[PDB]
């Protein structure tokens, strides 16, 4: 909101683009951890 | 086409802020074409 209220558009679009960026770089890293501890949780269950 | 001052040429372009810009013509960010533009003060400029 702070770089939408502040910046022009043509500039803002690169701001929020690089702002998703990195929120997807961070979302896919979760996910991909998520997925590796629900490997191993599925594994563990298999055992148990 | 149209004809306008010396200082409001660069305010055609995607993005621009300015008079002409905001109430005369706005171009979109996404624009796809060119813009074409020479002075004529020996055509449209009265003695008086």
């Amino acid at each position: 909101n702070d770089i939408l209220s502040r910046l022009d558009p043509p500039e803002a679009e690169v701001q929020i683009d690089r702002l998703i960026t990195g929120r997807l770089q961070s979302l896919q890293t979760y996910v991909t951890q998520q997925l590796i501890r629900a490997a191993e949780i599925r594994a563990s269950a298999n055992l148990a | 086409s149209f004809v306008i001052r010396g200082d409001e040429v660069r305010q055609i372009a995607p993005g621009q802020t300015g008079k002409i810009a905001d109430y005369n013509y706005k171009l979109p960010d996404d624009f796809t074409g060119c813009v074409i533009a020479w002075n004529s003060n020996n055509l449209d400029s009265k003695v008086g």
